């Protein structure tokens, strides 16, 4: 049992479905606003992941144009949502903050 | 107060008849130009 | 380089627009592929297309008499150079019989070549190129490869 | 309508941008006549006699 | 090689209107930028042809306007094309700013702040514009707005009198307002080209808020033809308004010459000032009223500093979508109330909506973004 | 400003396009468009409509409270 | 400066472009005639008779 | 977004630039006072007495 922590998770699953990037085949990290830290982390991704990212965005911008979504079966499931960028961006912010700390002394 | 009354309404009919001919025709011009994009098929073929 | 007759070849050479280009007339029974293929750097695809399509149109509308002689001359030379030795000729007999149903003798080729003048070129080039839909195939660093509409717009001229 | 009217309109007029233009300008002049008074005639019917053009002969010297 | 690419005039045109890499997926909501440009030019060509027959003095101001409509051949169309184009220019401005908020376009700092300055300038233009006919609404609308500037602490009266050319909205003011209304659309155009310069430095945003570098298409023919179709709709909306209902948006008081003594019962702005008029009238204090009117527009310069969301667009942001339409419906409220007198139901809800405009932008939408981030575990 | 061939790196994506002269401008205009337009509407009605209803009812009450206020009922 | 433009190729180049240059003149003429309402030219046109006396 | 700007270097950076930032304010003040003729401030100036009653 973890009754609260699965309703606090079920709101999230609800929100995710309401956000609807998954309708356009997208993953959460595909929708992030590209600032310097993000642009850096996109830069640091390995070939396979970067290539997969570009395709998703192309397919998303394609549908967004024809004003469509994917069939239901082919949407991104909340569970199957690979948070592939987070560790890269975590490292870039961690690096930046060390700079910002060194700039203080 | 408004002498032009008849003329505007005469012109307004011509405008409506013109737009009724023009609006579907420009839309048709747009669609055919945009069709190259609206039927485009993508395929991703990553290596290995 | 710069002094080459073909305007495309000379503009290609001067401006290094290209690593290589070649025209082709691939024939199948009742159909074919007529056009050019090129290889170039990422930033030169647009200019290569423009210069190519501009030449097709120049030829479609304003082919001049002397360049048509050079074309005929290159073709007589190609035809006679190709038919050198047992292998190329044996190939020509086999293929010809399968396509034309006979061997078309060399004098007939000369006859049919000599008949082409500037008017013939521009009539025939217009028949096949003018305001016709291209088949386009691209590969590699092709971000700068023109959109189909744009390519299709290069298949005619507003001045003509 | 044997090889289609649109096909013969293309080969005769639309092919060259010159004859395409000439067809538009010749067409724009024809159309202006058939539309100006053609739409004025429809404006006549919705105002059958309430216009001065209909009254006219009531006050004539 | 290519003449269209390398000529020091055609090159500049090519890189702005022809070969420009544009996103494949931009909505009909992206049409308003060009439609503004059409509106601006349309106002110039009707404006000039109006300026040719119009006089700037109290004695002849009202009569020259009539002279145009009645005597000048097809002058009545030019006159109403102008008047309706003015507000058509405002619907496009409102669509365009709205789209900027919804889609996170504002993140382009320079291009967005220039747009705010474009707004203030187009509104400073139209306010000076409506005074020119010298109708009752021309005068008293001019009087009501200028008098607000008396509130600025130590500098108060000297400023209002300086803009007045005297002690009231007089002879000097009409002609002076005409000169400023002639020049400002040209300054607008110059500021609009810098607007387009800063923009082309990034290219357009798109409905998703993700970068479109992976799927760019050339501005011609796709957006040439999409803008051609869109302009046809603008002419439809502007011309239905001109050839069927030329005064629907217009106040009848402006059809009687100005009387500096007899003040009308209702003081009704043209619709595009109603939301702002409401915000201003709601606050009792003099200084505070003007500072709230000022804040009502300069607020858009704060919106970027108050982007809280990890995503750019509202497209995948449901809570933010609700908060946005709350802002639109609230602005629809401020509009309707602005066109109403300061009596019982209207004081309260008008004051209430005012607080909501500010609480929504300054607090509510910045909170929605923080929560929306947290729900995605971002 | 940026131009084609300098925008970004993209690998392994084939795109198949057709000429506008080979295809129809309105493939299935009503048989696909109408299913789509309702689908588009249903996607947004719960996000755009509720403040407008809330405005509309404030508008209709507010105006009804305006007139039914200045008239009296006793002396 | 003009002797470079005279020779057999330019003879062919002029002839190749003349049906076109003639048809653009017909465009310009009809175009000017239609736009200004040159009743001088248009009176003699078998349907365009807006001067219907 | 502002916590990055607080630390000993910025304490030194502010102090290093303050005699200057103060003197530019004196420039702006004298500059505004002189340009508008702020007889409020200028009445108390021992030579500038153009209001010579
Ligand atoms: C007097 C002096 C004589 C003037 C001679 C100079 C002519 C130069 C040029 O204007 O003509 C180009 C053009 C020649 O084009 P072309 O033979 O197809 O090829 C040229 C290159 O390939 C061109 O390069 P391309 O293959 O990339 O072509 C694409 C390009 C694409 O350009 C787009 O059309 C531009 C659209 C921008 C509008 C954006 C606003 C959005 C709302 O189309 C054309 O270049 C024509 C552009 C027309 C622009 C409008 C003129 C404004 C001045 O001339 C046309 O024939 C003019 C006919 C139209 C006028 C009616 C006839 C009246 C007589
Ligand atoms: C009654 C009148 C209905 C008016 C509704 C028009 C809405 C557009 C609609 O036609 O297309 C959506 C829809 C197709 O949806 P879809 O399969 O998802 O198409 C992909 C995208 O929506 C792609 O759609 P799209 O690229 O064909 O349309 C995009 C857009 C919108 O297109 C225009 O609205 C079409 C122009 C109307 C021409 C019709 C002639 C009427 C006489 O074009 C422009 O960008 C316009 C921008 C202008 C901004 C407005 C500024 C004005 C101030 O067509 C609907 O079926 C038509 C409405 C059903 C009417 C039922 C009555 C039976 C007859
Ligand atoms: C103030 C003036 C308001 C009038 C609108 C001015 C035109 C706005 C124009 O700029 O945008 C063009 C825009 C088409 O742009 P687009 O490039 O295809 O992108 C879609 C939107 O930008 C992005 O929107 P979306 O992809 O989420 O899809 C929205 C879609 C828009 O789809 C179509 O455009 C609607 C065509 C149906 C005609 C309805 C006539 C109303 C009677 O459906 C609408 O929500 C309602 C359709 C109404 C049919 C259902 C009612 C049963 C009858 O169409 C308008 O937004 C439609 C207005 C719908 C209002 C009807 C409310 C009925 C309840
Ligand atoms: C800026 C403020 C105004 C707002 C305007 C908004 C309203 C929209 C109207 C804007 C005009 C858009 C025109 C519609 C686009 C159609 C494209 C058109 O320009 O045709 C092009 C070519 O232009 C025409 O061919 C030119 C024809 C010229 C006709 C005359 C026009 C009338 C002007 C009169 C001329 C006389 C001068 C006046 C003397 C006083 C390309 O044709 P295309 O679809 O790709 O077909 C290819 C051609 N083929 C068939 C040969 C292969
Ligand atoms: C410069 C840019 C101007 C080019 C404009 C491009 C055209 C835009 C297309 C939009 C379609 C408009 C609907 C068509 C309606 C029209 O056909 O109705 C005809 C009707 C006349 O009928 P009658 O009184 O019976 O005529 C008597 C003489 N025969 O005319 C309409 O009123 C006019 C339509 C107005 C469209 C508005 C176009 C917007 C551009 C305005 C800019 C004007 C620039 C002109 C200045 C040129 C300087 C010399
Ligand atoms: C004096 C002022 C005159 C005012 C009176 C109003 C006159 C009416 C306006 C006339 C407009 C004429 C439009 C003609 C444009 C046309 O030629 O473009 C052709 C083109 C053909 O396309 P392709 O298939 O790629 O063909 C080429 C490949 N071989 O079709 C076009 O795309 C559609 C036509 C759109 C019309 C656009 C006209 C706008 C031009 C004005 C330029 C303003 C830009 C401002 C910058 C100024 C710097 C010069
Ligand atoms: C200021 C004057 C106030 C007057 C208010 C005007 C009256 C309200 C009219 C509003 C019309 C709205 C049209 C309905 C269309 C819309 O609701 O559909 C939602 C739909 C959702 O689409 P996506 O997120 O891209 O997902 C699509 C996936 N397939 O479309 C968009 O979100 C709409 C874009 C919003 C643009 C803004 C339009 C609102 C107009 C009001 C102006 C905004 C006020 C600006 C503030 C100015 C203050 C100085
Ligand atoms: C601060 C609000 C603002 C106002 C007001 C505004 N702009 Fe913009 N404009 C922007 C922003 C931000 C963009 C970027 C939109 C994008 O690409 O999504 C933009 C985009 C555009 C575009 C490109 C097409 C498009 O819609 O994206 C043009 C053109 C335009 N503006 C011109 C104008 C004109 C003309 C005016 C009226 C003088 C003006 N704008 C008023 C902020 C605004
Ligand atoms: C060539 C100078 C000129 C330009 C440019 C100009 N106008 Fe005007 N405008 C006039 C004149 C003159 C009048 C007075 C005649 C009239 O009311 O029709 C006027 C009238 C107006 C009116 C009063 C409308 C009415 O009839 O009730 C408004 C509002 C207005 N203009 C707004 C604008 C806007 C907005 C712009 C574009 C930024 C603009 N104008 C462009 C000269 C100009
Ligand atoms: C001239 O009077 C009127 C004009 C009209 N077009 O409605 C209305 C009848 C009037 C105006 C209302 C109104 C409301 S709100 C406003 C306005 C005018 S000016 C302005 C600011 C935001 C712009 C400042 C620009 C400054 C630059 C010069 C830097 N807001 N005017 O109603 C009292």
């Amino acid at each position: 049992v973890s009754a609260s922590s699965r309703w606090l998770e079920k709101i999230r699953k609800w929100y995710y479905n309401a956000a609807g990037f998954n309708k356009l085949g997208l993953m959460r990290d595909d929708t992030i606003h590209e600032n310097d830290d993000v642009k850096e982390a996109i830069r640091r991704l390995p070939e396979n992941l970067y290539d997969d990212r570009v395709f998703r965005i192309k397919r998303a911008l394609d549908l967004s144009m024809r004003q469509q979504i994917l069939p239901k079966e082919q949407w991104t499931k909340y569970e199957e949502d690979k948070s592939y960028l987070e560790p890269y961006l975590k490292e870039v912010i961690r690096e930046r903050k060390e700079r910002e700390e060194w700039a203080k002394k | 107060a408004e002498p032009e009354h008849d003329h505007r309404k005469r012109m307004g009919l011509k405008m409506l008849l013109m737009m009724g001919l023009l609006l579907p025709l420009v839309y048709a011009m747009k669609r055919h130009k945009w069709s190259v994009l609206k039927s485009r098929k993508l395929a991703y073929r990553p290596p290995k | 380089g710069a002094h080459l007759s073909s305007p495309l070849a000379s503009i290609a050479a001067t401006n290094k627009l290209c690593q290589s280009f070649q025209t082709f007339n691939i024939c199948y029974a009742d159909t074919g592929l007529l056009g050019a293929h090129f290889v170039c750097d990422h930033m030169s695809i647009d200019d290569m297309m423009f210069v190519l399509q501009g030449q097709w149109m120049r030829l479609c509308t304003s082919a001049t008499e002397s360049e048509v002689l050079r074309g005929k001359n290159l073709l007589r030379n190609a035809l006679v150079s190709h038919l050198d030795g047992t292998t190329p000729v044996c190939e020509d007999i086999g293929r010809s019989l399968l396509t034309y149903g006979r061997r078309i003798p060399l004098a007939e080729w000369e006859s049919r070549i000599a008949e082409v003048d500037a008017r013939v070129v521009r009539e025939v080039c217009s028949k096949y190129f003018y305001d016709q839909c291209p088949a386009v195939a691209g590969f590699g660093p092709i971000e700068q490869l023109p959109d189909y509409n744009r390519i299709r717009s290069g298949m005619f001229w507003l001045r003509f | 309508v044997a090889p289609t009217l649109t096909a013969r309109l293309y080969s005769l007029l639309f092919r060259r941008t010159s004859t395409f233009a000439l067809t538009i300008v010749v067409g724009a002049l024809f159309f202006e006549r058939a539309f100006d008074q053609g739409a004025d005639a429809i404006y006549e019917h919705i105002n059958e006699g309430k216009l001065w053009k209909h009254i006219k002969h009531k006050y004539e010297n | 090689t290519n003449i269209r690419k390398s000529h020091p005039l055609m090159k500049i045109v090519n890189n702005a209107f022809i070969d420009l890499p544009a996103p494949s997926n931009i909505s009909s909501w992206w049409n308003f930028g060009s439609l503004l440009g059409i509106c601006l030019i349309l106002q110039i060509l009707t404006g000039l042809f109006l300026a040719m027959h119009y006089t700037s003095d109290t004695t002849t101001a009202f009569s020259s306007v009539t002279h145009i409509c009645r005597d000048v051949n097809y002058g009545w169309i030019i006159r109403y094309m102008h008047a309706n184009g003015a507000s058509m220019f405002f619907i496009c401005l409102y669509m365009h700013v709205g789209r900027g908020l919804y889609y996170g376009s504002y993140t382009f700092l320079e291009t967005w702040n220039i747009g705010v300055i474009l707004l203030l300038t187009v509104m400073a233009t139209a306010f000076m514009g409506y005074v020119l006919p010298w109708g009752q609404m021309s005068f008293w609308g001019a009087t009501v707005i200028t008098n607000l500037l008396s509130a600025i602490p130590y500098i108060g009266t000297n400023l209002v009198e300086w803009i007045w050319g005297g002690f009231s909205v007089d002879k000097a003011t009409l002609t002076r307002f005409f000169a400023f209304h002639f020049i400002l659309p040209f300054i607008i155009m110059a500021i609009a080209m810098v607007h387009l310069l800063f923009l082309h430095e990034t290219g357009s945003n798109n409905p998703t808020g993700i970068s479109s570098d992976v799927d760019k298409i050339p501005f011609h023919p796709y957006y040439t033809i999409k803008d051609i179709l869109g302009a046809l709709l603008l002419i439809l909306a502007l011309m239905l308004l001109v050839l069927f209902a030329p005064d629907l948006l217009g106040d009848p008081d402006n059809y009687t010459p100005a009387n500096p003594l007899n003040t009308p019962p209702h003081i009704k702005p043209e619709w595009y000032f109603l939301f702002a008029y409401a915000i201003l009238r709601s606050i009792p204090n003099k200084l505070g009223g003007v500072l709230a009117l000022a804040f009502s527009i300069l607020i858009l310069a704060l919106i970027p500093l108050l982007h809280t969301s990890k995503q750019r667009s509202m497209m995948f942001r449901p809570l933010s979508q609700c908060l946005f339409w709350a802002l639109v419906a609230d602005l629809l409220t401020l509009t309707w109330i602005g066109g109403q007198p300061v009596e019982h139901p209207y004081i309260t809800i008008g004051q209430l909506a005012s607080v909501l405009y500010f609480l929504l932008i300054l607090v509510l939408m910045p909170t929605a973004g923080t929560i929306e981030n947290k729900l995605l575990k971002w | 400003g940026r131009q084609f061939g300098h925008l970004t790196r993209v690998r392994h994506v084939i795109t198949y396009s057709l000429s506008p002269f080979e295809q129809r401008a309105f493939p299935h205009y009503f048989s696909k468009g109408i299913p789509n337009v309702l689908r588009r509407t249903r996607a947004c009605i719960l996000r755009v409509a509720p403040p407008f209803v809330a405005f509309y009812l404030v508008y209709t009450w507010g105006t009804q409270e305006f007139e039914k206020s200045k008239r009296k009922n006793p002396a | 400066m003009l002797t470079r433009f005279l020779g057999p190729r330019y003879r062919q180049l002029a002839r190749n472009w003349v049906p076109t240059a003639g048809l653009w003149g017909a465009v310009g003429a009809v175009g000017l005639v239609w736009a200004t309402d040159w009743r001088l030219i248009l009176d003699w046109v078998p349907y365009i008779n807006g001067k219907f006396k």
